[PDB]
């Protein structure tokens, strides 16, 4: 067969070193498209490896991921099992039991700010692609295509396709973090459904995963330097509701991350305003409050 | 004591919260500033960690986010690669290797010496 | 901002001589893709393409500098781009990497061996390295180097390729003002127009005017290596920096690149590697066979001109005459090192090149 | 207090710190190359270099027997 078939034929075998060498060659030739199609029955069978070996050699996520491409993916009824369906059927019982609805995006909305909970109006219920989904069913492609496949990996339980896709992409804290919050929720609602406690007990594991990643990584970001960690740790984070990275740590409840100490300083720099003291701060303020003229003698922050 | 101390430093964070919420006016004299907040509600009906950054700002704290987390997975993939056990692991395997490769090189021997001795009769 | 004031480039508009082709012009372009004097007549504009560009895909993400300059600008303003709004300190080395415009491939060990030695060699002192800059040949061996390089060891490699601007594919896709451009390591086998490497950090794209072929770097290049070299060292005792031509396999322009280097002010000592093919090993061959430098003897010139015969297919004129320069280049056994794989070529590339320098500036 | 030593006896104090230091800085060596880990690592890095070197054996002893085997067929 030509390189499309023979490739076809290696993603069934599971055999990642056989396509490294043969059907990868020197020179090798593919008909254009045929390597987004074959990314395409990669990503709905979960083949990590030779999801690795597809995106080295160029098939280039920001080009390769278009809307009805990612409602395939949450559309896949292949690979491991997943509780979406149970999810969706509880917010469109809550919100609005025949199953199989042709899972739209504004589902994947619905039931992002169930599980994520709060005041996350994630992108997903926005009116905006919702009037783009009328008008459509690089406009049509995603600008930040790793946001969307971590949070399609985190809803189908991969993991193996979600740490990978911690790999690559910006603003990697704020996803560890959104992870960890959607495990936990995840799993307390299987818990809620009087589901197996088995995979209830995995995302719960699952959750302490991406948490502890986001733990190494703040205490990476904390040697390297301390100043850009902290706006790293301020910075509204658009791409995820407006939000702030402290506000995803302290809603994903995560105890260890808050009491890092480049987080704690920075909770005391924001405790002390705008001013310039600390040094025995104690016998300061008060003298500030009971006299007024005091308050000319504090060095405030620059 | 150990999870005190976590949740303590956890509950800091809300600490600050609530006493950034909270008005400039203590509760004894806080009527003097409720008022003034139904005068902002007025004055709206006539006519904070959220530290924006501009967009240079934002394009070094991702380049800066980019080295750190490649420098954790480097990191973390050479202390496994010098820990104890991937040594072990490694002497072992490519011993394995040592033993059946350098027994080809003993038998080939063996045609060699074969083969020499009877050129040496030969010549 | 400064860099549209200070760069110009040139745009052609000519006569259209088909010659070949219809749609093919003396500038390689199609017919109507048009917006040196003789049968071009280019003119004088601004630069339209500079900034950086994100390495989409072909593994690790990366980020380099890029800038379109002119073939006949001052390598004193590249300079000033170069150190200044690149922010590149200046280096204690320049390692110039020539060889084949052609792709090839060669043994593994000695690959293998090469590309952790000079990826080495330039960590250990923060060399400028200057490549080609395309995905051909040598320069795809050297960007495997630096993708064993950004996998397995610490440092940040300055190896800074100089490119033609019509080479490269989607030149169109390249058209920016200080903006942040994608790229695809994707290279079409049906064009002929080759994409750049992805393991580089930044580019020196010239334009002459003419679009899908060479010659529109070299003497640029040439020129801007040379005054670096007059730059002088930081150390400040009364020496510029060292320079060291890297030669690896190559076709008959890197003998005449080898016969610029060699006789030259300052020596520029060059060193080589055996085992590649092709060129390299009629320069290895001509070194270990050689006697007293210049005066070599018959049978052996017989065998040099049947091998250049043989590997080149060229005729026996040809043959005589690059076996002409060959003997001129030759009569300097000092400057040339030939690393050997095995053998006394100090059984290392970074010795290799750093006693070559040691004994090059002499 | 102190004793304020005479310069025989200063001789002889620094030279037995000399020995002093030659011995803490000889003891941090060897226990260092006697520790497990260590001699771990030697190990590994010798069977690195041993595993390429025996390679070379293998493909210059199979030439060598093919020539020898030509050695045979010329006599």
């Amino acid at each position: 067969a030509s390189a499309p078939d023979q490739l076809s034929l290696a993603l069934a075998w599971n055999r990642v070193d056989i396509a490294r060498s043969q059907i990868f060659i020197y020179g090798q030739q593919w008909p254009v498209g045929s390597l987004e199609q074959a990314m395409l029955d990669a990503l709905v069978l979960d083949r990590v490896d030779f999801v690795k070996l597809l995106i080295e050699n160029g098939v280039s996520m920001h080009r390769f991921l278009t809307i009805s491409r990612l409602e395939e993916l949450y559309n896949t009824r292949h690979g491991p099992s997943n509780t979406l369906y149970h999810l969706v059927r509880d917010v469109k019982k809550r919100e609005y039991l025949p199953p199989d609805y042709r899972i739209s995006l504004i589902d994947i909305g619905l039931v992002i700010e169930y599980l994520m909970g709060g005041a996350y109006r994630c992108n997903y219920t926005r009116k905006r692609f919702r009037t783009l989904y009328h008008n459509l069913f690089e406009i049509n492609h995603f600008p930040f295509p790793f946001h969307e496949l971590m949070v399609w990996a985190v809803l189908m339980k991969r993991q193996k396709m979600a740490l990978f896709f911690w790999q690559h992409g910006e603003e990697a804290m704020a996803k560890a973090l959104v992870a960890c919050k959607l495990c936990k929720a995840m799993a307390h609602e299987a818990s809620e459904n009087d589901m197996v406690d088995d995979i209830s007990q995995e995302l719960n594991h699952n959750s302490r995963d991406f948490g502890q990643l986001a733990v190494e990584l703040l205490d990476q970001s904390y040697k390297q330097d301390e100043q850009l960690a902290m706006k790293l740790l301020t910075y509204e984070l658009k791409n995820w509701s407006n939000a702030t990275c402290l506000q995803l740590a302290v809603a994903a409840k995560h105890r260890d991350f808050i009491a890092h100490t480049c987080s704690q300083m920075l909770l005391t720099d924001m405790w002390m305003g705008r001013l310039r003291m600390r040094k025995n701060s104690g016998l300061k303020v008060i003298l500030g409050i009971l006299l007024p003229p005091s308050i000319l003698s504090l060095e405030f922050k620059n | 004591k150990s999870i005190s101390n976590q949740v303590w430093k956890f509950q800091r964070y809300q600490l600050i919260m609530t006493f950034h919420e909270r008005p400039v006016l203590p509760p004894p004299l806080i009527i003097f500033s409720h008022m003034t907040m139904i005068f902002q509600h007025l004055c709206c009906r006539w006519r904070g960690l959220k530290l924006f950054i501009t967009d240079d700002e934002l394009k070094k704290v991702h380049d800066f986010e980019e080295q750190c987390i490649e420098e954790y997975f480097r990191e973390k993939d050479d202390r496994f690669n010098s820990s104890n056990d991937e040594r072990i692991r490694v002497t072992s395997e490519r011993v394995e290797n040592m033993s059946m490769r350098l027994e080809e090189v003993n038998e080939r021997e063996h045609s060699m010496k074969a083969s020499l001795q009877t050129v040496d009769i030969r010549l | 901002s400064w860099i549209e004031r200070a760069f110009y480039k040139r745009e052609c508009v000519h006569i259209i001589p088909s010659t070949k082709d219809p749609h093919r012009c003396c500038c390689g372009r199609l017919i109507g893709q048009h917006v040196w004097s003789i049968s071009k007549h280019t003119q004088l504009s601004p630069t339209d393409a500079f900034g950086t560009i994100e390495f989409q895909g072909g593994g690790h993400s990366n980020k380099a500098m890029y800038v379109r300059v002119s073939f006949d600008t001052k390598p004193d303003l590249l300079l000033h781009l170069m150190t200044k709004e690149w922010q590149l300190e200046l280096p204690k080395l320049l390692i110039s990497v020539h060889g084949g415009l052609q792709n090839f491939e060669l043994q593994p060990k000695l690959k293998q061996v090469f590309g952790k030695g000079l990826i080495k060699a330039a960590m250990t002192t923060g060399a400028w390295i200057f490549t080609g800059g395309v995905n051909t040949g040598v320069i795809r061996h050297v960007g495997d180097a630096l993708k064993d390089h950004a996998s397995k060891s610490r440092g940040k490699i300055c190896t800074i390729g100089i490119a033609p601007w019509g080479i490269v594919e989607n030149q169109e896709d390249l058209i920016g003002r200080d903006v942040v451009r994608p790229y695809q390591t994707m290279s079409n086998p049906m064009s002929k127009l080759t994409v750049l490497n992805s393991m580089h950090s930044h580019f020196i794209l010239a334009d002459n005017g003419t679009t899908g072929k060479y010659g529109a770097e070299v003497k640029l290049r040439r020129q801007l290596e040379k005054h670096i070299s007059l730059q002088k060292i930081n150390t400040r005792i009364g020496q510029g920096v060292p320079v060291v031509a890297l030669i690896v396999e190559g076709g008959p322009n890197v003998i005449s690149i080898v016969l610029e280097y060699l006789r030259d002010t300052p020596p520029v000592p060059v060193v080589v590697c055996d085992g590649s093919g092709r060129a390299s090993d009629i320069l290895a061959f001509g070194h270990k066979y050689s006697e007293e430098g210049g005066l070599i003897n018959e049978s052996l010139r017989d065998q040099l001109l049947v091998t250049i015969q043989k590997t080149f297919t060229y005729t026996r004129t040809q043959a005589q005459h690059l076996f002409i320069i060959l003997m001129e280049c030759m009569k300097k056994k000092e400057l040339i090192t030939v690393f050997r794989m095995g053998s006394e070529g100090h059984q290392d590339i970074d010795l290799a090149i750093l006693t070559a320098l040691l004994k090059g500036a002499n």
